[PDB]
């Protein structure tokens, strides 16, 4: 079975006439290992839960993203910082890091002061470029 | 040449008539990949390299896309996208003579699969065994050529058979080789069924102020659709417009 | 491989001019040098690159090239100019540099 | 015949940053004002490339010394050049590099271009040695000291030539993108005229396609041929090379990519983003534009790229008897088949077709190509 | 006074090995290349060994191609032929010259050594 992706421990328990295993089935989520008996359970490498803010090409080339319902201190685990492009690693941790109901907003600083909503985040959040100039949340 | 050194030869400046070989060579095996051998008249090709080798009957089955095999592990692989002929014919009363014709060598083993459409002359000793091989042969240090052994009372699959895979390229680039089909005259701003270098099509044509860079044949704006198109005989580029108006 | 084609002798009177010329099929696209070797004492460069003189050597010595042929003429013969003197050239012909040198020529005063 | 020179001793690698540069025309269909996504081999943007000077004066006393390298060919290479007197001269390709395995030369004189396949012994350091003649000094004739044999040659290639003649501060920028995909070397290059820019120049220009050559070798590492205007068997104290190296090269490796490629009215690709690059070119490639509003985007996964393979197989160590069931002394009737379980063993063919020959191998579910990559639960022959 | 006496020249049987001895002073020996010339009695000179600046690379001519080697030791400053098995054709005053040219199509001899006559003696 090949395929390209990331494998954790899973506690689940297989009867010893079953190799593999698809809760979804049309994915195989879970997996027997042949050498070492343990069963380890494949996520997907694809982290799509992400969602880029941003202004205008025309105002400005900076940018913010909102990782999808995960923890702040799980982006570089989620993400797979370490085997991305440097440039990416500057939107995996830093400063400007909001954790919001809806996800992780990298990118953006937040500010205590309310406005109006032009960039909706999400739960309450939302996003926009004022002031030098930067993005703020 | 042997198939382990196959020899390939660059065919361009011609006219590509198949027609001719009916009366002299009777080929067993012309499976083409990629192109219907009946349209095969009725186009242009860029590009045609003729890969031409000898193996035996029961190997012809290996000279396929996708296929493996001794020939297509060790000797001659073909791509999976393979636009192409594969033509082989019978050639025991050619190759094989009597006493064993020994001067056809194929690769026993390799350490890796050939990639497509690579050679590999090299006869370097195989090490088998753990133990090197230090460039002289004996126990699992085996020589990886050997001879095929072509004697005139072998069987079927035991015969000599000469191969020649035709390799193409259709409409992407201009071509230089050509089929039988006999040219015609350009009927400019009217609904014509047109063929430009194999490329056929229904609609009318119009004169195009667009330019064409020298390796560059056919226009597409959209890429589902050929605007233009460089026409063969007179270097001016037309522009294709669908023969449909159906905003009415 | 290719052999410089040097005159066997010379007979100058003193106070004159001694043009000593030799030539070759490489000589037209490659350097040649000179070397006056006294009796008794060993070869010393006299004229380098067709035309370039080396600090040491009198003025009178000059030299030039006239395509095929190279020559070197002495401005006034002195009585110490009595001596052997040699072409050479370099023929990266072969699969190595070679240096090919020629007959000589007995230059009397 | 070749000439021995010093030892190299190993340098420590230089870096330098490619703004941008390295990108090609995939495909030869004239594309005019749209934007085309294709997926291929591409230097990633401002990547760290390695960058030799053709001449090192390193040492304390003053040695100048080649910097030849043989460096590696992982899936392509950028090959970028900045030099004025032609000190550069071509390349050589190939596995190891001798005479046991096929190599391609590629070499530039000042008439035409060499390229050759054949089994070439080459040496330490290959070079081509230099000198002017003595009234013209208009070309220069060269010596060839590359390889000491040459046997089994299969291709051969002439043309006019790669790098155009250099012959005070007027460097030049060619650029050149090698690829060995399917049996053919596929060539693209650009020559630009740059201007106080010492390293790589900050801009965009496009690699036009030069040669598809089937040369159909296998193609692991690569080293540059350099030109040498001094003499190696007296070294000048200096200025008798090309001053102290101010000519350089640079190596970059391809990797695969997803590129926007922009062509424009003319048919030019006028400018490209690298989906893999920032979160910016993710939403572009998502868009499939290169202005985006305001707003909040999803976009899909264009960041990670899988680099390293496992492979993980049961702990069997017997090879399967198919010497049983293949070379037995008789065989059932086909009324009275015989059928026969194979398990706990290696499914190696390969030993298979050392004597036996089969004239029908047909397999229907599976491809005989992948047939090696798997495990299968039970096997009935 | 770039100065190059050499010696260990002397009568030979034909079939003898002899080793010729040149030495250097007043210059750097190791930055410049060095060749030997041989001039027959009542002949011209003839070219016949070359050594590297380092001693990297050497070529003969091919009348004594293999029959002669040439060394240097760049710590004592000395240049070294040593001869085997030599003919009746090898009698001729040995000359150990200096390369003196920098570009390398082209090279010359600025300096040269007194000379060490070998003679053999049939
Ligand atoms: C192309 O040549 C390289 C030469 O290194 C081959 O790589 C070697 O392949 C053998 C066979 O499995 C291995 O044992 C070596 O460890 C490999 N060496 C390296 C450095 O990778 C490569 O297999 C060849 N490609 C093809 C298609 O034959
Ligand atoms: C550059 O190299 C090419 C190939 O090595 C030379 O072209 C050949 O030169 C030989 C003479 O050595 C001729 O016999 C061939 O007919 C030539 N072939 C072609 C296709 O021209 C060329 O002369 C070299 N140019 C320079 C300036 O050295
Ligand atoms: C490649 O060149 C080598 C050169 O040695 C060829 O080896 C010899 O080739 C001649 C002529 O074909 C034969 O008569 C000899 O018997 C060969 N000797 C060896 C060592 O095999 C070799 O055949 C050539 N072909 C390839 C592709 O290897
Ligand atoms: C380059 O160096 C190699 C190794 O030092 C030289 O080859 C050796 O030459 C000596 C003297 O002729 C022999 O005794 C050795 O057997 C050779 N060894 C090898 C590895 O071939 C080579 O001749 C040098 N190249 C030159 C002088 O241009
Ligand atoms: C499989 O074999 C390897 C190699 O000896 C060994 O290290 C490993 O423990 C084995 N695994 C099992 C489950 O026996
Ligand atoms: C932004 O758009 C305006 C027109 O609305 C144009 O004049 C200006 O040049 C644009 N700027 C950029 C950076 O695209
Ligand atoms: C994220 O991790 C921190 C670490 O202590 C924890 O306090 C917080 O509750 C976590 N948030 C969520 C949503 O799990
Ligand atoms: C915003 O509120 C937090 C509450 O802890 C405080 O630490 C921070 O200084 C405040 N920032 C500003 C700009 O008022
Ligand atoms: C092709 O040949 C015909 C017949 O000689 C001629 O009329 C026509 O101009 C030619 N086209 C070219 C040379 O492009
Ligand atoms: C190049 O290497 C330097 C030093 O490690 C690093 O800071 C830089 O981000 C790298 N550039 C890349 C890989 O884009
Ligand atoms: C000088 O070189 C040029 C260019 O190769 C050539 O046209 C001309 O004939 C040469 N002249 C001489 C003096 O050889
Ligand atoms: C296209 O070429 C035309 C030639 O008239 C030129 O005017 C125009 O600037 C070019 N367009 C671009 C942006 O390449
Ligand atoms: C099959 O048996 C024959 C007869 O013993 C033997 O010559 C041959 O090598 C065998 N082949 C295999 C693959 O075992």
């Amino acid at each position: 079975l090949t395929g390209t992706g990331v494998l954790t421990e899973s506690n689940k328990k297989f009867l010893p006439f079953q190799q593999f295993g698809r809760d979804i089935a049309d994915t195989t989520d879970a997996v027997r290992d042949p050498q070492t008996l343990e069963i380890l359970d494949i996520t997907p490498c694809s982290f799509g839960g992400v969602s880029v803010i941003t202004p205008g090409t025309n105002t400005s080339n900076q940018v913010a993203v909102l990782y999808q319902d995960v923890n702040c201190t799980e982006v570089p685990v989620a993400i797979h910082a370490d085997q991305l492009t440097p440039t990416w690693r500057v939107y995996s941790t830093g400063s400007n890091v909001f954790q919001t109901r809806a996800g992780c907003l990298i990118g953006a600083e937040h500010v205590n002061n309310s406005y109006e909503c032009d960039i909706p985040i999400g739960a309450g959040i939302c996003a926009s470029y004022q002031t030098s100039q930067s993005i703020i949340a | 040449a042997s198939v382990y050194a196959w020899n390939r030869k660059r065919i361009s400046n011609c006219v590509a008539d198949y027609s001719v070989l009916y009366n002299s060579a009777s080929f067993s095996t012309f499976k083409c990949y990629g192109v219907s051998p009946t349209k095969l008249n009725d186009l242009c090709f860029t590009n045609v390299y003729a890969d031409s080798f000898v193996i035996r009957g029961d190997e012809v089955r290996q000279i396929a896309p996708g296929q493996t095999g001794k020939i297509a592990d060790y000797n001659y692989k073909l791509p999976d996208d393979f636009t192409g002929c594969v033509i082989a014919w019978n050639s025991n009363n050619l190759d094989s003579k009597v006493g064993g014709n020994y001067n056809y060598l194929y690769r026993l083993f390799r350490k890796s699969n050939l990639k497509p459409f690579e050679r590999d002359i090299s006869t370097e000793i195989y090490q088998a065994g753990s133990t090197p091989c230090n460039g002289v042969e004996g126990f699992n240090c085996y020589f990886p050529l050997q001879s095929y052994g072509f004697q005139p009372t072998n069987g079927v699959g035991y015969q000599p058979y000469r191969v020649v895979v035709l390799s193409f390229e259709l409409l992407h680039a201009p071509a230089t080789v050509c089929g039988p089909k006999k040219s015609t005259n350009l009927v400019k701003n009217k609904c014509v069924n047109f063929n430009f270098n194999g490329l056929t099509g229904t609609g009318v044509l119009t004169e195009s102020n667009k330019k064409f860079l020298p390796f560059q044949q056919f226009g597409r704006d959209i890429a589902d659709t050929t605007d233009a198109v460089r026409d063969p005989q007179t270097l001016e580029i037309l522009d294709i417009t669908p023969c449909s108006f159906g905003g009415v | 491989s290719y052999e410089l084609t040097q005159p066997p002798s010379v007979s100058v009177s003193p106070g004159q001019t001694a043009r000593i010329t030799c030539s070759a099929d490489a000589l037209a696209k490659q350097y040649a040098y000179w070397y006056q070797q006294k009796p008794g004492q060993a070869p010393v460069l006299v004229i380098y690159k067709d035309s370039e003189r080396p600090s040491g050597i009198p003025e009178r010595f000059s030299g030039s090239s006239s395509g095929t042929t190279v020559t070197l003429t002495i401005s006034g013969v002195q009585a110490e100019d009595e001596a052997d003197y040699y072409c050479q050239s370099t023929d990266n012909s072969g699969t190595y540099p070679n240096w090919v040198f020629g007959g000589g020529t007995k230059l009397t005063v | 015949q070749c000439v021995n020179l010093t030892t190299r001793t190993q340098l420590p690698p230089a870096y330098t940053n490619s703004f941008t540069r390295g990108v090609y025309y995939p495909d030869k269909v004239f594309r005019s004002s749209v934007l085309h996504s294709t997926q291929d081999l591409f230097l990633p943007f401002f990547s760290n490339v390695t960058w030799f000077h053709a001449i090192h004066v390193s040492g304390t006393n003053g040695t100048k010394r080649f910097d030849n390298p043989v460096l590696p060919f992982n899936d392509g290479v950028y090959f970028a050049s900045t030099e004025k007197s032609n000190i550069i001269r071509g390349w050589i390709f190939g596995t190891t590099l001798d005479s046991k395995t096929q190599s391609l030369l590629i070499v530039n004189n000042a008439t035409n271009v060499v390229i050759k396949v054949c089994e070439f012994q080459f040496c330490n350091d290959p070079f081509l040695g230099v000198y002017y003649h003595k009234n013209n000094k208009s070309w220069m004739e060269s010596e060839f000291r590359v390889y000491s044999s040459a046997n089994n040659c299969t291709f051969e290639y002439v043309s006019q030539p790669f790098l155009m003649d250099l012959e005070g501060n007027f460097k030049n920028l060619r650029e050149f993108v090698f690829k060995n995909i399917d049996g053919y070397f596929k060539i693209y290059s650009k020559h630009t005229p740059i201007n106080l820019v010492r390293d790589l120049p900050q801009g965009f220009s496009a690699l036009e396609p030069l040669v598809d050559l089937p040369i159909g070798i296998n193609i692991t590492r690569f080293q540059t041929l350099l030109a040498l205007h001094r003499s190696y068997l007296t070294p000048g104290d200096s200025s008798s090379g090309w001053t102290a190296g101010a000519a350089a090269y640079y190596v970059g490796y391809l990797q695969p990519r997803t590129f926007l490629l922009k062509y424009n009215e003319n048919g030019t690709i006028t400018d490209a983003v690298d989906c893999a690059l920032d979160p910016l070119s993710e939403t572009k490639c998502t868009l499939k534009s290169f202005t985006v509003e305001k707003g909040i985007y999803q976009t899909s996964n264009f960041r990670v790229q899988p680099t390293e393979s496992i492979v993980r197989f049961p702990n069997i160590t017997n090879l399967c008897p198919f010497g049983e069931v293949f070379n037995a002394t008789r065989f059932a009737s086909v009324y009275a088949w015989n059928r026969k379980r194979i398990s706990n063993c290696v499914a190696d063919y390969s030993v298979l077709y050392n004597s036996a020959s089969f004239s029908t191998f047909k397999c229907y579910g599976v491809s005989p190509t992948k047939l090696n990559d798997l495990c299968f639960t039970n096997v009935y022959a | 006074q770039v100065q190059l006496v050499e010696s260990g020249g002397g009568v030979v049987q034909p079939g003898r090995s002899l080793r010729l001895s040149c030495a250097a002073s007043g210059f750097t020996f190791s930055s410049y290349g060095m060749h030997w010339v041989r001039q027959a009695p009542g002949k011209g000179l003839e070219w016949v060994a070359v050594i590297s600046y380092d001693g990297s690379n050497k070529h003969y001519a091919d009348s004594v191609k293999g029959r002669f080697t040439i060394s240097r030791d760049n710590s004592k400053n000395t240049l070294y032929l040593q001869m085997n098995s030599l003919r009746a054709e090898d009698t001729a005053v040995y000359y150990c010259a200096k390369d003196s040219g920098y570009n390398y199509g082209y090279s010359w001899f600025d300096p040269w050594g007194q000379g060490t006559l070998v003679t053999v003696s049939s």
